[PDB]
């Protein structure tokens, strides 16, 4: 019923790179983000005035 | 001679290091490390037909060659946890001129490495293989009147009437010529057989007909009388032949100075005292030291 604190989203990913130390790579991670629309969690309605 | 499969030499010339004519290798791997030295001395290490052969691949003069006719314990040890991968390690015990060696090759890099277990294999395949290349005294050569072959071998020829000129009553017997030994059994009580290799005969000649056998495994000399003299010399003819040409390639039928003090198996201990008679224990055990006794030994 609330509306979320913000509409944005992250999506995370976790790898191994694999070295000459460890055969299991090192592991990494990087992330992005996105940014959803405001027409998710709205729509148009009545402006009131006071 | 042969020597790659019967001792445990250290610091080895590269000349020996290199593959004996019947020799083939099976398996190698690299940065593998000597333990039972605490050197640090990275190396690499080399399975072969007949022998294992470890060199420092820095300073190759530090090296070690071990036969599989003087290895007793060849054990692998899957240890050393997430701390890095499983650097795997092996260890090898050794009984070589009457002195126990404890060798231990520990496998740097951290994967598992595969020829831990052609090693055992091979060496598994040398053991069961040993009717090729060593002499027999009235083993199990016969099923039935007929011979047992082994993997590699061709039975060449089959005379009658060979007596033994090593005994008086059991002579009349049957000799069979191969390409891998020369063997003789009686026709009654066909448990008295010999069985000879190319590898262990040193000279064939007549005298009727003499094999002397290589004195570094034993000098044996037998002799066999046959009763045309034509078929005597044929067949010193065809055994000398087939020794010359074995002893060319030998087939081996395997089937797929001080340093030596620090691979001591025992510790600082390299000969046994002379085993007697113990009156405590009724067992023979071997001499006691001057003043130790057994009941002052087994208290800690």
């Amino acid at each position: 019923s609330y509306s979320p604190p913000e509409l944005e989203g992250n999506a995370v990913v976790s790898y191994s790179r694999p070295t000459e130390r460890n055969p299991d790579g090192i592991p990494r991670v990087s992330q992005c983000k996105f940014r959803l629309p405001l027409k998710l969690v709205c729509l148009p309605g009545q402006p009131s005035k006071t | 001679a042969l020597w790659e499969d019967r001792d445990v030499r250290f610091d080895v010339s590269s000349q020996q290091m290199k593959t004996r004519p019947g020799e083939v290798l099976i398996d190698c791997l690299d940065s593998v490390e000597d333990t039972k030295g605490n050197n640090g001395d990275r190396g690499r290490l080399l399975v072969t037909n007949l022998r294992i052969v470890w060199h420092s691949l820095a300073l190759p003069r530090v090296n070690l060659s071990i036969g599989y006719n003087c290895i007793l314990n060849i054990t692998t040890r899957t240890a050393n946890s997430k701390l890095r991968g499983q650097t795997e390690a092996l260890y090898v015990l050794t009984k070589c001129n009457s002195t126990r060696f404890e060798f231990i090759f520990t496998n740097l890099v951290p994967g598992s490495p595969r020829l831990y277990t052609s090693l055992i294999a091979v060496h598994r395949a040398y053991e069961t293989s040993k009717m090729y290349r060593d002499f027999k005294l009235r083993s199990a050569l016969i099923q039935n009147k007929q011979l047992r072959l082994l993997p590699q071998e061709n039975v060449y020829n089959k005379i009658n009437g060979v007596w033994n000129l090593s005994s008086d009553q059991g002579n009349l017997g049957t000799f069979f010529i191969t390409n891998v030994r020369i063997v003789w059994h009686a026709n009654m009580n066909d448990s008295f057989n010999v069985s000879i290799p190319y590898l262990q005969i040193r000279s064939v000649k007549i005298r009727a007909l003499v094999i002397e056998s290589s004195q570094q495994s034993g000098g044996y000399v037998l002799g066999f009388k046959i009763d045309p003299v034509e078929k005597l010399q044929e067949s010193v003819k065809e055994i000398n032949s087939l020794h010359k040409v074995y002893s060319a390639n030998p087939i081996f039928g395997v089937d797929y100075t001080d340093a030596f003090v620090a691979y001591f198996a025992d510790g600082n201990k390299q000969q046994d005292r002379e085993p007697v008679f113990s009156e405590e224990l009724g067992l023979a055990i071997e001499k006691l030291k001057d003043g130790f006794t057994l009941q002052g030994l087994w208290e800690v």
